[PDB]
């Protein structure tokens, strides 16, 4: 059985700016099986209401997926993504940077 | 709209010559076309399956087109032959083979050619075992009918083409019987071909 | 529009 | 240049499967379906497939469940191809489609078991190409079915029709170009390095080049190219960086090509 | 091909059956049909796949199985009266493409009370001799009555061969009394030869009807015959004279 480690990529859907709504962006790219668990964190806790693209491939038929949710950043407010996979030995956390 | 319509429901044709019938099909919501011979105390076989517009296709003397714009579909048979006497069924898959779709059939019925027909009504010789007298209505012309029977006691089966193969002779026959002592056979078969023989 | 599955065909 | 595509996922779950189906044109999605809603439908994902009416989309949720209630005898005839339990759980994928040439271009259908590749269209439209044994009794299936006219007549017909009746419906969206805002960030990574990372944002199509140069040379082969992510908005977002010394990083510029641009750009860190 | 079995039975009503049809053929494709007057044929079940059934135009009682690729039975957990009817199993390589091959038929009879099934009675009336002076040829008539249900078949044999030349036998049996619905059947067959045929005394002639009735597992009350399936032959000798 053939099995893909998920690549994330942690950012916002507009350039992050202090006090004015955005969109948190987790995007789960190149795993296979379809099955994952990914949640979005905030401080360390995970966001109550996080909505998904619907399930589609690539071409090499890796599964990618978008874990969105409406939020309002701020300066001390850290933002990360929290992704567990069969390929993952323990959930994988990325946090997210906005002067990358 | 799933509706296969067969014409003509039925017709006859002399040994020889040559003829067709149509199947008819929604050209919207079209699948596939297949073609089906019943001869009786056979099973259906199948003569064709047809799936492209334009198609035609030949095995032997039974040739079949498809049109799939105009939902129609005709079987061609040239130069029948006694064998060729069946109910040819046109089935149609619809809906992307979701629906299933038989047509009511064309029934084909070959009658030989029968020149120089003589006609008769003959008595045939009882078996010691049975207490009916039976007659035979023989070698009358191919559309000569046999109306049914006015006696209840008196029974009378169909036309019966008969064929003589090694003198390449063909006869249509049928036959009546009755217990009764006031039954003859040349008062049994009371439209006879006219000029019939009583012995 | 999508492609017309047909009734049995499978893999 | 122009395309629409399907894209079929079916997984078996021993503990009814799950068949998730989308559709898009070029690089905008516009039907989802999922088997596993209260009652499964076709549901738009763009606007200029919500104006098409009731008879549109009871016809495309007929054939998605149509499709579904197939994918999960596949599943099961699958198993029995190589000899596997019904307790693991595994994946069928389907992705067909055609290419808009000048006046179809090209047209495909393959599928895919378990993350490799199962059985595929040929480009003729006339044949098909097996991976294993197993895959050889589909494709016999599939050619006494004469499926591959069945393909043939959607993706030269159907396929191109629907692909143009949708990028008319939909021009002022599918037929224009949103041109990449693009910036350079510079931050340090040792004493004597500094990463400089080149950003494209909000640029539809999804095609894109970003490419760093040393005076005036592709330094390709030093460059990490990020996958190109969706930004949530119908619009798509890349970067690409480079490692250079401290006192070299005047000498790197960024070069960036996208269909929404007049004219290639060429970025450079402003300190 | 498609080995559909048994071609004939007889059944009581509620007795349980279960019609046999297999192929080795590797078909995905097996349904059953079922063919009656002013009706045609109308499809029962179907199978597209290993496991996978679908019901067809009249399905009501009948249920079907597809365990495996090679066998679709056609079960009738508690047959009825109208459920008399010739039942033809047939088969395609795949479900959607190819053509279908049929099975040879099974005639079912389901009956009230078997004391209605009677074996034919078997009678050749030689040729009239007014045929022979006229026509140079001779027909023998061969006549099946008093049998119940329609399942019978008529062949004739000269000199231990069977013949189908100069043959005809009638496409349907006559009911001996119409205003039954459970009448016996009456069957006529024809066997023309040459007047010089007909008086070779060396000539044997011999017309046999099969009747498919019960079997010996049945079982029987009745102070007569036990109806089983059995031959009923009647033979005429040529005639020199």
């Amino acid at each position: 059985m053939i099995q893909r480690t998920p690549k994330i990529q942690v950012y916002s859907r507009h350039p992050a700016e202090n006090g004015k709504s955005n969109f948190l962006n987790c995007y789960v790219s190149g795993f296979h099986p379809s099955d994952i668990e990914v949640d979005l964190l905030k401080n360390g806790e995970r966001i109550e209401k996080v909505e998904h693209s619907d399930l589609s491939f690539s071409k090499d038929w890796s599964f990618y997926l978008l874990y969105y949710t409406e939020f309002t950043p701020t300066e001390k407010d850290e933002y990360a993504c929290r992704v567990n996979h069969v390929t993952l030995s323990q959930p994988k956390i990325v946090k997210w940077d906005r002067d990358m | 709209i799933l509706n296969v319509e067969q014409s003509p429901q039925s017709l006859h044709v002399q040994e020889g010559d040559s003829t067709n019938f149509t199947c008819s099909f929604p050209s919207s919501n079209f699948y596939a076309l297949h073609w089906y011979r019943w001869e009786t105390a056979k099973s259906p076989e199948a003569l064709f399956v047809m799936t492209l517009n334009g198609d035609e296709k030949k095995k032997g003397r039974i040739s079949a087109t498809l049109n799939t714009k105009e939902g129609y579909s005709y079987l061609y048979i040239k130069g029948s032959q006694p064998e060729d006497s069946a109910t040819y069924l046109c089935y149609v898959p619809m809906d992307s083979n979701y629906q299933l779709i038989w047509g009511a059939g064309t029934k084909l019925i070959i009658k030989p050619d029968i020149q120089n027909p003589d006609p008769a009504v003959y008595q045939l010789r009882d078996s010691k075992s049975s207490d009916k007298s039976v007659c035979l209505f023989t070698d009358f012309d191919s559309q000569t009918n046999v109306s049914q029977s006015k006696d209840s006691d008196v029974y009378i089966t169909d036309k019966c083409v008969l064929d003589m193969r090694s003198m390449d002779f063909k006869s249509n026959s049928a036959v009546a019987w009755s217990n009764k002592s006031d039954f003859a056979c040349a008062n049994a078969f009371n439209i006879i071909p006219e000029d019939t023989f009583f012995p | 529009i999508l492609k017309e599955p047909v009734h049995g065909v499978y893999y | 240049s122009h395309s629409m595509r399907y894209f079929y996922t079916a997984v078996s779950r021993p503990g009814e499967p799950r068949f998730i189906a989308v559709g898009y044109v070029d690089d905008t999605q516009f039907v989802r379906f999922d088997s596993d809603a209260a009652s499964p439908r076709g549901e738009p994902r763009a606007p200029w497939v919500e104006q098409e009416g009731p008879e549109y989309w009871d016809r495309e949720t007929q054939k998605y469940k149509r499709q579904a209630q197939a994918d999960r005898v596949s599943l099961r005839n699958l198993r029995g191809y190589y000899n596997q339990s019904e307790a693991g759980s595994h994946t069928l994928q389907r992705m067909y489609g055609c290419d808009l040439g000048p006046d179809l271009l090209r047209g495909y259908d393959q599928s895919a078991y378990d993350g490799k590749d199962y059985i595929a269209l040929n480009e003729d439209l006339r044949s098909w190409t097996a991976a294993d044994t197993a895959a050889q009794i589909t494709q016999r299936k599939w050619e006494a079915a004469r499926e591959a006219e069945q393909w043939r007549a959607y993706l030269e017909g159907t396929c191109v029709e629907w692909l143009r009746r949708y990028l008319e419906n939909g021009k002022e969206t599918l037929q224009r170009a949103e041109h990449p805002k693009t910036h350079v960030t510079h931050h340090p990574v040792s004493d004597h390095e500094a990463t400089l990372r080149c950003w494209a944002l909000g640029f539809y199509p999804a095609e894109i080049t970003l490419t760093w140069q040393r005076d005036g040379e592709d330094q390709t082969q030093d460059t990490e190219l990020v996958e190109t992510r969706p930004a949530g908005d119908g619009t798509f977002q890349k970067w690409a960086a480079v490692v250079v010394p401290s006192g070299e990083e005047q000498r790197y510029t960024c070069h960036v090509q996208h269909e929404g641009l007049p004219e290639p750009l060429t970025l450079r860190w402003e300190p | 091909q498609v080995t559909q079995n048994p071609r004939y039975l007889i059944t009581v009503t509620g007795k349980k059956l279960t019609v046999t049809c297999s192929q080795n053929m590797n078909h995905e494709y097996m349904s059953w049909y079922r063919q009656d007057p002013g009706l045609g044929l109308r499809q029962i079940y179907y199978s597209m796949n290993v496991e996978v059934t679908d019901k067809g135009d009249v399905p009501e009682g009948y249920k079907v199985s597809r365990k495996e690729k090679r066998n679709f039975p056609l079960i009738l957990e508690s047959p009825s009266p109208n459920q008399t009817s010739l039942y033809f199993c047939a088969s395609s390589l795949v479900g959607a493409g190819q053509p279908q091959h049929f099975g040879d038929g099974t005639r079912l009879s389901i009956l009230e009370d078997l004391n209605k099934v009677f074996p034919p009675e078997v009678a050749v009336f030689e040729p009239s001799e007014a045929e022979i002076s006229h026509t140079q040829k001779a027909t023998l008539v061969c006549l099946a009555t008093g049998f119940f249900p329609d399942h019978v078949e008529l062949s004739w044999w000269v000199n231990g061969k069977e013949v189908h030349s100069g043959v005809c036998t009638d496409p349907q049996p006559l009911k001996e009394q119409p205003a039954l619905n459970d009448s016996r059947y009456a069957l006529s067959s024809r066997l023309r030869v040459s007047a010089t045929f007909w008086q070779n005394p060396r000539n044997h002639f011999r017309c046999q009807v099969q009747f498919y009735g019960l079997s010996e597992n049945d079982e029987w009350t009745q102070d007569r015959a036990k109806p089983v399936t059995q031959i009923v032959s009647a033979e005429a000798w040529g005639r020199a004279d």
